[PDB]
């Protein structure tokens, strides 16, 4: 029982920079034996919820396609990263399917992402003409027309730039603090390639 | 259409949260360390915040209020659509701001000079207030009192007149009959199926409720007069108005400083536990933690980490000037804090409960949309803070938390001393608030001609309050402007309405708590039913009519005095026998300068 490639989860979770939620990252995971128990028992997450296979039961399965979606959101938006949810993020920045097979993991990054004077680097979409499909990413930035008068790509009465920044500051209360979110999406497809849990003696 | 306004308010709330936070944080920084740098930063943040509000109130006019059916949009938008003083021409606007700053300046440079040694000047804060609170020399008290109306009062008179005119033009431009009518809009409710309230009803309710409490006041007056005559013999008439300068302060607003002369049973000890705090080595943290427990015990949330980590709970670390005057803060973005340079004393114990009560109200409505994040009306915020303090003060509480000895014997005489102190603090101020607002409203409405302003003031102080000012001042004076709120543009009626809301709340919650005795012996800290009952209202902010907020907490759609009377009924019962051998009420023909 030797140790093989375990997949670069370190680059998923303890990555330096995270994406804006409106333009979330999509990272492919493959060709390895991945231990998920070690994320669960790290006790380093505020949120660790599965809609699919339990956090330590993932270790008894093989998947062919594992994807890690990642981004930064406000703490009060953490509850929206789930199947069946609606809201500013769930409706048009990032949406999980009602039949999602994976797990959503999140943690407080106030000491990493908040800045004195305000961290305005992270963006979310405030407006979209329609809601996103599950796992859809839309990073187009035309000026959003709210009114009936045709808007010629110019901010004005009833016409708004669709993306707005956050303003993360060290003394924001909980819920206005930034959170780093990783979503692990699991698929079983048909290819000579897997992501497996560990062998037991 | 509502749809476009909805989109707009969502966009507005996303901007407003950040700019308000920057401004609030800049003001906070100033208040914890007074220095020019922080002044410059709060002033700059304040100006871009006002500029933002003006740009948004301009955009807001393109969303006709009448097309919006939902209240959360209609109310937030109506709040944003007010044009304020922008309705005034550029010259009238800058002139009014100049006047307001000038009036604040005259009051603020609050000094008078003593003819005994003209180069020696007194300030209002130390000095004149110290004389009015502690000296028993009729003549010293009289000079100090007059010197404030002369000097500061007289200097303000010509500004006050221009002020009234400019404010009425502004109010009319915004479709109010006058500025008093503008202020009364804070209690106005419309289009809510019976929870509606017309601005003119504030006057009817204030006048009605006032008449109903006069008997408590008349007996308090007679009792106090009987006692002050032994401090100021010859000077006070047995059947008259008390001279204004003999009431304990510069305006005759509180009768609290007279307590030491009027103490019912001077042979009995008080419940001032400060010595216990000293023997038990309590510090500021203990004081705030006991206050936190009060709130936790009733079912309210605990304080946030930001509160415990960032608050100025003690004197500043270096020899710094800071605004130590106690106050709660809400910066936006869930950042809650307090400023209070706490000393180990019962007064700060009670203050900590008062301000934390304000924080709990701010936390409860934190989830409301930004323009609705305030109390139901101007008197609600303080009414909540006052009930938390009132409960913390009872001997029942104090002995239960190990602060007052468990062997303390509370009896009839103790209860009376307690209630009189409270009456001097509460009952004795209602006619002041009532009289002042009634007078200012008549001034703003144009009912009192500019050359009859002091004439009416003096007559009303004798007929309503029962106090006679010792000097027959001319119309060159503006004695009401000698008070902070009058010269600095504040409404005052909030104190009248707050007091009555306070007692209605205390009664409703003591009933929820199943208290079995009189209201002054009530402690609701162990009642989670009372906690939830109040909470359900606190969480609403301004999203609902204040009249509904009262139905939810007290079972009423309006204010009442019966709970005030019930709180003090046993004091009253006692006063009724104390005055059986004397005149109750007062004559207004007598004055201390009559001859
Ligand atoms: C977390 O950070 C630590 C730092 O040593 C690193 O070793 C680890 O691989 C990172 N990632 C995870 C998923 O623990
Ligand atoms: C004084 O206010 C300034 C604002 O820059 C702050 O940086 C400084 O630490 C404060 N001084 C003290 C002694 O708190
Ligand atoms: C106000 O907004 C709320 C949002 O849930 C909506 O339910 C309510 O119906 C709106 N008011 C009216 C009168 O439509
Ligand atoms: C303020 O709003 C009112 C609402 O009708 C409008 O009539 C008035 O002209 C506006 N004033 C300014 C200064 O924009
Ligand atoms: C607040 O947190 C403290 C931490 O121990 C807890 O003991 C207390 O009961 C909490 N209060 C509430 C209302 O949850
Ligand atoms: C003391 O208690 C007795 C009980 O009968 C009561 O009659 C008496 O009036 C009380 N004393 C005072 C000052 O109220
Ligand atoms: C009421 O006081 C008792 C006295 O110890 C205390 O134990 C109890 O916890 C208090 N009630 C609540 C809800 O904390």
């Amino acid at each position: 029982p030797n140790i093989t490639n375990l997949c670069p989860f370190g680059e998923v979770f303890n990555a330096t920079r995270f994406a804006s939620v409106y333009a979330w990252n999509r990272k492919r995971i493959s060709n390895c034996v991945a231990d998920y128990s070690v994320l669960y028992n790290s006790a380093s997450f505020s949120t660790f919820k599965c809609y699919g296979v339990s956090p330590t039961k993932l270790n008894d399965l093989c998947f062919t396609n594992v994807y890690a979606d990642s981004f930064v959101i406000r703490g009060d938006e953490v509850r929206q990263i789930a199947p069946g949810q609606t809201g500013k993020i769930a409706d048009y920045n990032y949406k999980l399917p009602d039949d999602f097979t994976g797990c959503v993991i999140a943690w407080n990054s106030n000491n990493l992402d908040s800045k004195v004077g305000g961290n305005y680097n992270y963006l979310y979409r405030l407006f979209r003409k329609s809601n996103l499909k599950p796992f859809e990413r839309d990073i187009s930035t035309e000026i959003y027309q709210a009114g009936s008068t045709p808007c010629n790509g110019v901010e004005g009465f009833n016409c708004y730039f669709p993306l707005q920044s956050y303003g993360f500051q060290p003394t924001n209360g909980v819920g206005y603090q930034p959170y780093r979110v990783v979503v692990l999406s699991f698929e079983l497809l048909h290819a000579p390639a897997t992501v497996c849990g560990p062998k037991k003696s | 259409i509502e749809e476009q306004a909805k989109t707009f308010l969502d966009f507005f709330n996303i901007q407003a949260e950040d700019l308000f936070y920057q401004s609030s944080l800049a003001s906070w920084n100033y208040n914890t360390n007074i220095t020019e740098e922080n002044v410059q930063n709060m002033n700059n943040a304040g100006d871009k915040w006002s500029a933002f509000l003006k740009e948004q109130s301009t955009l807001a006019q393109m969303y006709p209020l009448q097309e919006i059916q939902n209240l959360t949009v209609k109310l937030q938008l109506q709040a944003l659509q007010q044009n304020g003083s922008s309705v005034l021409s550029e010259d009238k606007s800058k002139r009014l701001n100049t006047i307001l700053n000038t009036m604040s300046t005259i009051y603020s440079t609050g000094k008078v000079c003593n003819p005994d040694n003209p180069q020696e000047c007194l300030l209002l804060e130390p000095g004149l207030n110290e004389i009015m609170a502690n000296s028993l020399d009729y003549n010293e008290r009289l000079w100090a009192w007059e010197s404030w109306r002369s000097e500061v009062g007289k200097q303000l008179r010509p500004l006050y007149e221009e002020y009234v005119v400019l404010k009425n033009e502004m109010a009319r431009a915004n479709h109010y009959e006058d500025y008093g009518d503008y202020w009364r809009g804070d209690y106005e409710v419309n289009g809510v199926d019976g929870y509606d309230y017309s601005r003119g009803q504030l006057i009817e309710d204030v006048e009605h409720t006032f008449e109903e409490i006069k008997p408590l006041y008349e007996h308090l007056h007679a009792y106090v007069r009987a006692k002050l005559m032994n401090a100021y013999p010859s000077y006070i008439s047995p059947i008259g108005c008390l001279p204004a300068h003999l009431l304990g302060d510069m305006w005759g607003r509180f009768w609290t400083n007279l307590y030491s002369l009027t103490v019912p049973f001077g042979q009995k000890p008080n419940i001032d536990v400060t010595d216990a705090m000293v023997d038990q080595a309590w510090d500021a943290q203990r004081i705030f933690k006991e206050a936190e427990k009060f709130f936790v015990s009733v079912g309210l949330p605990n304080m946030t980490q930001g509160f415990w980590e960032n608050s100025m709970l003690t004197d500043p670390g270096n020899v710094q000037k800071a605004v130590c005057h106690p106050t709660a803060w809400d910066l936006g973005k869930g950042d809650f804090r307090i400023l209070m340079c706490t000393k180990v004393t019962m007064d700060d114990f009670l203050t900590a409960h008062h301000e934390m009560g304000h924080i709990q109200y701010d936390m409860a409505y934190a989830a409301q949309p930004f323009l609705l994040r305030n109390g139901a009306n101007e008197g609600f915020h303080e009414a909540v803070g006052e009930i938390m303090s009132l409960s913390a003060a009872t001997p029942k509480h104090l002995k239960s938390i190990g602060l007052l000895s468990p062997d303390f014997q509370e009896d009839n005489e103790t209860e009376i001393n307690f209630l009189l102190k409270q009456a001097l603090t509460i009952v004795g101020t209602l006619p002041f608030t009532y009289m002042l607002e009634k007078w200012r409203w008549m001034v703003f409405k144009g009912e009192i001609p500019k050359d009859q302003w002091m004439k009416k003031w003096w007559e009303m102080k004798r007929e309503i309050v029962g106090v006679v000012e010792p000097v027959p001042h001319d119309e060159t004076y503006c004695d009401p402007a000698s008070l902070f709120h009058v010269s600095n543009d504040y409404s005052f009626i909030r104190y009248y309405t707050r007091t009555l809301y306070q007692f209605q709340f205390q009664e409703a919650l003591c009933q929820a708590a199943k208290h079995e005795g009189p209201l002054h012996k009530c402690d609701i800290s162990n009642s989670t039913e009372a906690g939830q009952k109040l909470f359900n209202m606190l969480r609403l902010g301004k999203s609902e009519p204040w009249t509904l907020a009262l139905e939810n907490v007290v079972g009423a759609k309006n204010m009442n005095v019966r709970p005030l009377l019930n709180y003090f009924e046993p004091l009253f019962t006692w006063l009724k026998d104390q005055n059986k051998n004397s005149f109750v009420g007062w004559s207004t023909d007598w004055s201390p300068y009559a001859d």
